[PDB]
Order: structure tokens, then sequence, then C-alpha cells
């Protein structure tokens, strides 16, 4: 949204007038992050942890 | 001005995709009504005559 | 590379098989079925001609600085040629974004084994067996 | 190839190791173990001699115009020989439906590396790592 | 090969990716990323210079007649060089234990592509694309 504007001094009886709400948007571009490892079954089997 | 969907139309809502994807050029499906079919156990095999 | 049905155009589905799909970074904007190397490290760009430059073709189209997947060796790839090629010839990158036969570059061996036969600009299909760099 | 055990004749599997099992259309009545390369689109014929000739190796025994598994490169497979080969030798199709040494040959590079040795007319187990074709 | 992080060092992990992960037996004592050849049947042992001796690398160390598990092509590895390479140099085995460039060696192709630059002594990131036996 755009900022808070001030409402605008007026004659009685007479139109008001418009500076109602504008709109812009933000981009994203969400990029892959990656991790692997791999372990062998003996590893596995062997390792105190 | 105002507002009005030419000006936000990527801003405050997307354009819509169908979620049904038209079909590209069909060719003609008869073999199934057009022929005897057989459900074969084996890969190669004959029929009696 | 492209496909024309009617009024439409339709992408070219790079990858027939394989699993040989590797994370590069882009050093340049890159198409999809763009012969690439090797241009810093983990980094590649469009290969020029007449081989020593080549890695694999490029998976989906990018910017500069974008996160790459390529086809190595061991992928069957669609692919355009700059020339006539028929099934057993030995292609490489043409420089021009596409590939040439060995027969037609001043290079002795190729990168891809052409399975499917096309003309000039249309789309063969291919095997990438090898990869080319630097040998000064 | 077979193998005897008593009065029993029995198949010996070509595939050792390798998933690299690409399918095309036989141009020849092909036989397992033979070595073969592309004669048209997707259609592979026996290789003839001296290189230019090579994308796998025929998995199971077919007829022309049948479709036909081949093991390409990443292979391991047990193929026949016409002469003996020592380990790390580099063989190439014979002409003759085995294959010979690259030593043999007219040809200076193999398409498969023999890993255990063999006598002519018996089955090395070896590792394809090349395809060959079209160079002029 | 080994990596620094304050005073320790680390062993390297020699495979970054690939499945072209294969058993032999040792002909003599190997160390983790050591380029090896065949030197018998299903026997490998550490490569000489100047090409005709390569299968792949080793992925950790041995003693003599012991199974090696061996990185052949497919495998992105990381190993030492003798030498500055850039990304696109061809490496092949240097005789050494290590890696040195085509450009160097009396070969005039090589068995793995440089993924990553690396200073003489250094771990540089490679891409194993092709394997040399004997040609005579
Ligand atoms: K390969
Ligand atoms: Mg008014
Ligand atoms: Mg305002
Ligand atoms: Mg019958
Ligand atoms: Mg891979």
């Amino acid at each position: 949204a755009s900022d808070e504007e001030f409402a605008r001094p007026t004659g009685q009886g007479a139109e008001i007038r418009d500076d109602g709400e504008t709109y812009t948007t933000v981009a994203w571009n969400a990029t892959k992050l990656t991790e692997g490892s791999r372990v062998t079954d003996e590893m596995r089997d062997q390792a105190m942890v | 001005f105002a507002a009005s969907d030419p000006e936000y139309v990527d801003t405050l809502f997307r354009e819509q995709l169908l979620e049904v994807v038209m079909e590209g050029r069909e060719l003609r499906k008869v073999a199934r009504e057009a022929s005897n079919v057989i459900n074969a156990n084996t890969r190669v095999g004959d029929v009696p005559i | 590379a492209t496909e024309t049905q009617g009024e439409h155009t339709f992408p070219v589905e790079v990858l027939i098989s394989g699993e040989e799909l590797r994370g590069y970074t882009a050093g340049e904007a890159l198409s999809a079925g763009e012969p690439v190397y090797l241009s810093g490290d983990y980094e590649v760009s469009a290969s020029s001609a007449d081989g020593g430059e080549f890695l694999g073709v490029n998976l989906y189209d990018v910017a500069s600085g974008e996160p790459v997947a390529l086809a190595g060796d061991d992928c069957e790839v669609r692919v355009e040629v700059s020339e006539q090629v028929t099934a057993n010839d030995e292609i490489l990158p043409d420089g021009l974004g596409t590939f040439e036969t060995v027969a037609t570059s001043a290079a002795s061996a190729g990168v891809a084994i052409v399975q499917e036969g096309a003309a000039s600009g249309e789309v063969c299909e291919a095997y990438i067996f090898a990869v080319q760099g630097t040998t000064a």
C-alpha cells in the first residue's frame, strides 16, 4: 500500500474528492539451497555415534 | 484512475490460469472397437486357426 | 529450440533420457538446448566452434548469474543442428548455439552421436558421450 | 556365448554391471555379445572393423526389425575376443561379431577396456567407456 | 588430499557426486584420491605419467591385495594437482599420486575436466569423463 496521506479541506455541500489507496508490488525469486552427504552401511554400524 | 483492473492486473490479483489444459491434436482411438482384443498371458504366442 | 503446431509454438524437451543433470552458474544469458563449457569455477558459458569447449547442454532458459542445470554425458538429448546430420554422425558445438558435424568443424573428435537425423535448423536426437576442455 | 555343466549348455549373461541399457531397432539378425553401431535412425547393425562404428553390445538375440537392448558406456560386459587380451588393453569391434585390441586394429582409440584377460575365442570381462561414429 | 580448519587437518571426501563406484583389488598400497589403472585381472595399481593408464581414482586407503572402491567416469571428485589448474583444464595422472594438465603432460587427451581451479599442491574439483588403457 501507498503511504498514509491527509484528508482535504472542503466547503459545505461540496463534492468530496478522491485520493484513494494506490498500490505496487515487491517481487521474490527464491533460490534452491541444497546439502547432501553419503555414508556406507558398515560405517553406520561401526561408528560410536 | 480510481481503482480498476487494468492498473493493478498483477498488483492486487493474478490473471487466471485455467485449471483445465486444453488438448493438442488428438488422433482417433478405434483399435479396441475396430478389432478383437486378446489379453495375452505371454509376449510371444500363437492363436489356433 | 521450439516447435510450431499451427498458431502455437511449444518448447522442445531437451532431455530424452539420462540422469547426468548437474548444477552450474550461468556466465552469460543461456537458452534451452544451448551447448556450454566452463568459463570459471562451476561457471558455464556458450561454447565456441572447433571443440575444446563442451560440458553439456543447458536444460532451461537462464539470465546471467542464475543457477543452471546441464545435461552432461550419458544423456540422450534433443538439439538444434546448423547442417544436415545423418545417424552415426559425430557432432560438437558450432559456436552459434547449435551443433555441427565433426566432419564440418576443424576438430577431429565429437561430444555427441546422432541417433535420429535432421535437416539444417531442425532438432536431431543425439547421445552425449564426451566432454571437451583445454588441452593446449 | 555358452557354458557347459556336464551334459547341459547354459547361456552366458552379457551384462556384469551397469544401467546404460538403451533401446534400438535391429537392422539385421543380432546375437548376444555382438558389437553394434547406428546403421540408421535409432536402427543398429553389427559393427565393421577399424573403428568409427560402436554404440554398444547386444544384450539378447534378435531378428531383423525387432527391438534390441544395448549396453552402452558405463557397462561392464562379458564379450568375446578374437585374440589374447590382457587387462588394461583397449578393445574395439573386430568386424566378426567379436572384439580385437586397438593394437591389432588400424584404429588408435578403443571403446571398452579389458578388466579380466582372456584367450582367443574366450570371454573377457570388459568395461565400455566410449562410443564411436562418423568423423570423416 | 587434506583440508585445513584452524589447527585441524581433515581427510577430503573424494566424491562430490556420482554413482560409478566399482570394486577392484589393490596391486600395491594406495591412498585416497590416487589415480589408478589396471595392473592385472580386476587388479589396479597407481598410474604412471603421459596417459594410457587410467580407470578411476581410489576412494579410501588400501594395503596391497585389499578390495578398492574406485570412482570412474561420471564422478565429480576432489583431487590434488601438481600445478596450477584453471576451470576447463583437462587433467590426467601425473605419476606422482596427483593430476597434471594435458598441456604439461606428453599426452594429448585427459581423463577429467577441472570444475574448480586450484594452485600447485591444492585440491581442485574435477569431473571424471574418460578411461585410458593401452593402445600400443
Ligand atoms: K561416461
Ligand atoms: Mg462533479
Ligand atoms: Mg496523493
Ligand atoms: Mg510361435
Ligand atoms: Mg551424475
